[PDB]
RNA sequence: UUAAUA
RNA sequence: AUCGAGGACUACCAAGAUUAUAACGGAUAACGAGGAAUUGGGGUUCGACAUCGGAGAGGGAGCUUUACAGAUGGCUACCAC
RNA sequence: AUUGGAGGGCAAGUCUGGUGCCAGCAGCCGCGGUAAUUCCAGCUCCAAUAGUGUAUAUUAAAGUUGCUGUGAUUAAAACGCUCGUAGUUGAAUUAAUUACUUUGAAUAAAAUAAGGUGUUUAAAGCAAAACAUUAUGUUAAUGAAUAUUCAAGCAUGGGACAAUGCAUUAAAAGGAACAAUUGGGGUGAUUCAGAAAAUAACGGGAGAGGUGAAAAUCCAUGAUCGCUAUAAGAUGCACGAGAGCGAAAGCAUUUCACUCAACUGUGUCCAUUAAUCAAGAACGAAAGUUAGGGGAUCGAAGACGAUCAGAUACCGUCGUAGUCCUAACUAUAAACGAUGUCAACCAAGGAUUGGAUGAAAACCUUGUUCAGAACUUAAAGAGAAAUCUUGAGUUUAUGGACUUCAGGGGGAGUAUGGUCACAAGGCUGAAACUUAAAGGAAU
């Protein structure tokens, strides 16, 4: 670009922008959560672009299907985000 | 594939320098990488360099002053001989006062210059005006 | 040499397309070189139109037009007026 | 091939692309002791057998005088100038002469059509003084 | 780009910048080799192995927990396959190309990407054979790759 | 429709 | 056998040796080197001939004397003179 | 004091007498057809000078043989494309040899460079003297340290960059796996369409084709035309695009299988497995060949009719091989982006194809980002220019890796030799001789 900007301090939004790799130090953009079940309480962690299926540990209302990029959680199926 | 990492990082501070940019950002870093530029920083060609560590041969950024007319590497390291020095600053170097050579040899990396002093040859690895 | 950026033809990312017909040379041109124009007409012309809507044997029979694309060659595209020879600058043109 | 240790290609290649040079080819392949009515040797003698004239090209107009000789060393059978002006009156014939090259032009080059040999003796002194 | 056509993706995964493993993973190393373990003995690929462990257990990477490495792991216990994973299944799909090749002789198209893999495959077992996990008496036949792989 | 050459 | 190593030669045994990093062949108007001519650097071409090493005495071959020769301003035989 | 010259290259005469496209000069361009700056002479001066012209060859010029150092879009020149061995080149990373580098040892002179020395200078020689007025004395005088010097061999200090050695990470290197897709990518079967033409039946009753005008031809055995029925061959309109896929050639009715490849997504695995590649190997339009089937349309050859001075052609009618499928050959194209493969950096945009990810309720409108075919602007970079900008840029400030090809135009991709093919032909491939131009972009 004919327009610089620094590039040891990037901003908050220009590195959310870029892609997973091109940034400063590449960081993932996916992360690990756990899903309360709808039957039971219990929380089953898993990875946010899982590949597979995901059932409870308890049963099996299956709480997600994988979609080419990342998990397709049921409606009903809230989740936080494992710091 | 890249063969030459060093020629990768000079032809990108060479690019930069005459676009007028302020910094530049190399990619590949390496220890020949560093020993060129803290050659060129001694000549006050660049103002300093500051290391990222990404934990996969992390990135290098060289903060450049309008003084870097051409950095460029020296493709296959020739083995010069201490009585070969003069006709390699002769063919490279536009003057007798202005540009270095770069060396590598058993006492660091070195310029031209100052491997004349320590009395030692090496491979070339390239040279900056 | 290179009169024209794009040989004069439309291809880009394949190495072969299909022949067509020249309309009125019966020439072989490739389906993207040919000069393509589409035209809908009536089937009646504008002197006989009110010649059958006088005596029709219908309410309000809306006449019908005619629909056909043809397709002509370089030379018969510049030959039958179709196309003009353009200018150098003009040529890029594309509107 | 720019390599440290690629000299093998590069040694090569010269040996390969060299043969594409008209003028070292010709001076190097087995032509010159063969094909070349002089050979090696700078001036060649023989005998004058006939006299001959031969008309010049399209944008000039004259008849070149010149003669044929039957060389020793060989015994090919060539044509030969006779310099500057009213030089083929002192020739004589069944006599032995020295003929001497011409420059090269484009091959042929001064009696126009294909001469390229000039007599510069005539047994005597020179076909200059004479 | 790749190594048989123009194609050039750069689809890649990016591990973080924390070699160790996350504060909120408590499962020991014990039961990540016995899960691990267990799952070996099931038939399943080193590289399914790890992406079963980080879809279902969170132990996305494994050599952030115990310090060494999937295959690693798998020799110490003897349960690594003889023949490599990635060469494994690259003789499997020369396989099956070929059985659909029987019937297909008019296919030319399959005769080419053919071609490309068992030259993948000539590749792959030179390079292992210099890392001595083939032994040199290892050669990839077709009359015998069809039950080896199976 | 036909229109060769210097 | 030789002054002596050695397929240098003999008897028996084995199937080995060289090759795309160019073997085996073909050409040279080719004796090799120190060197010579011309060259900004790199190079290109030449070197029968001062000096060092090799080979030859019209063509091969075989020998004598002797410390040293397969000698030829030594000998024998054949070919051409 | 001679040799060569006085149009240009190239210093020197637009002086006078003859010669009249003749004689001739002329290395190249060229001058001479009667008023020659170039011929033959006279005078003058131009260069060098005891030397000066000519001829052949070496070197420089030649960055027209390239390591330093060339060119390959259009001037000559990127294999049709992919795989592939030798060869060449190979990411970052660690506080026994070889290679590299520094010093030497040892190594014939002559020669080269270079130290001293008034052979009267100089080329030479390695001697002579400088002064001691020299026998005495410097003096037991000089010998250039005389240095080289490449490719090997020996020793020594160093271990940065490298090769063979024998345990780091997880490359916007590569490969594998999985999830969701994309694909006129390929193969097989299935399946739809009606144009053209053929046949059957019916109506009609004199023309129809074709052309610039006609003619040859078809028709009263009922043609052209109209409707309805059939059975094969081939084809796959409109949708169809500077859109997609494929290594290239190439790929278009819809369904079902069998495959394959790629993109995207990934806290999945391996850990250098990579790039380019003589020899070698798959695929390779159309035409052509061999043997079956099919044979509708068109149609090299051929036969007619026109046009023309002629027409073996262009125009019209008929029509064999062929065009189509199966099996096997052939291996060539303006096989083109006339632009090799891989990799890095790189000015402003708008749009599009396939994903991922937020917002706005599959489809569509927007933000970001990855991959693909492209397009526009440039006072900038490059180039001989046209033009190139997802390079033909980062190159006299010349070196990222590898392979192929070119050396003025012809002769000529010809002859011969070798090899492949049933054949046509393909791959490799000169020389003699000839010639000052041939050629590229622009006004």
């Amino acid at each position: 670009p004919l327009i610089e900007v620094d590039l040891l301090n990037p901003t908050a939004a220009s590195e959310a922008k870029a892609h997973k790799m091109k940034r400063l130090v590449p960081t993932p953009n996916s992360y690990f959560l756990e899903i309360k079940c709808p039957k039971c309480g219990a929380t089953t962690t898993t990875f946010s672009h899982a590949h597979r299926q995901i059932l409870c540990q308890k049963c099996g209302q299956p709480l997600g299907q994988p979609t080419g990029g990342k998990l397709k959680l049921t409606q009903q199926c809230k989740f936080r985000i494992k710091k | 594939v890249r063969v030459n990492v060093l020629a990768d990082a000079l032809k990108s501070i060479t690019n930069a320098e005459k676009q007028g940019k302020r910094q530049v950002m190399i990619r590949p870093a390496s220890k020949v990488i560093c020993e060129f530029l803290n050659v060129m920083m001694k000549h006050q060609y660049i103002t300093d360099y500051t290391v990222v560590d990404t934990h996969r041969s992390g990135k290098i950024v060289v903060n450049l002053n309008g003084r870097l007319n051409k950095c460029a590497v020296i493709s296959p390291r020739f083995n010069v001989t201490l009585s070969e020095f003069d006709k390699w600053e002769a063919n490279l170097l536009p003057s007798r006062h202005f540009g270095a050579l770069v060396l590598t040899t058993s006492y660091g990396i070195l310029d031209n210059t100052e491997a004349r002093a320590k009395h030692t040859g090496g491979r070339i690895l390239g040279f900056f005006y | 040499t290179s009169k024209r950026r794009n040989n004069g033809r439309s291809k880009k990312g394949r190495g072969h397309t299909q022949n067509v017909r020249c309309s009125h040379c019966g020439r072989c041109v490739p389906k993207d070189k040919a000069i393509k124009r589409y035209q809908i007409k009536n089937i009646v012309e504008a002197a006989a139109v009110r010649d059958i809507s006088d005596n029709s044997a219908l309410t309000k029979y809306k006449l019908p037009k005619t629909y056909m694309k043809l397709e002509y060659c370089v030379s018969c595209g510049i030959h039958g007026r179709v196309v003009r020879v353009r200018s150098r600058t003009d040529r890029r043109n594309r509107l | 091939a720019r390599g440290l240790h690629a000299a093998r290609k590069m040694l090569a290649q010269r040996r390969a692309n060299k043969w594409a040079d008209k003028e070292w080819k010709k001076g190097k392949l087995v032509t010159r002791y063969k094909c070349n009515p002089l050979g090696t040797a700078s001036h060649a003698k023989g005998l004058v057998q006939e006299k001959l004239g031969i008309e010049t090209k399209q944008p000039n107009s004259g008849i070149r005088k010149c003669v044929r000789v039957r060389l020793l060393k060989n015994g090919k059978k060539i044509t030969a100038f006779v310099p500057r002006d009213g030089s083929l009156n002192y020739v004589n014939e069944n006599d032995e002469v020295l003929i001497s090259g011409f420059g090269r032009r484009g091959h042929a080059v001064g009696d126009i059509p294909g001469v390229r040999f000039k007599v510069v003796c005539v047994a005597g002194v020179s076909l200059w003084g004479l | 780009g790749r190594m048989y056509n123009p194609g050039r993706g750069i689809s890649r995964r990016c591990i973080p910048y924390r070699r160790s493993a996350p504060s909120w993973l408590k499962t020991s190393t014990l039961e990540v080799i016995d899960e691990m373990c267990k799952l070996a003995k099931k038939g399943i690929a080193p590289s399914q192995i790890g992406a079963i462990m980080r879809d279902t257990h969170g132990v996305g990477l494994v050599k952030s927990v115990t310090g060494s490495k999937v295959l690693r792991i798998l020799k110490l216990a003897g349960l690594a396959p003889k023949i490599p994973e990635d060469l494994y299944f690259l003789m499997k799909r020369a396989v099956s190309v070929r059985k659909h090749l029987e019937k297909n002789k008019k296919d030319k198209d399959a005769k080419y990407h053919l071609i490309l893999i068992e030259s993948k495959i000539h590749r792959l077992t030179r390079y292992y054979k210099s890392a001595k996990v083939l032994e040199a008496s290892f050669k990839y036949d077709a009359n015998t790759a069809s039950a080896i792989v199976s």
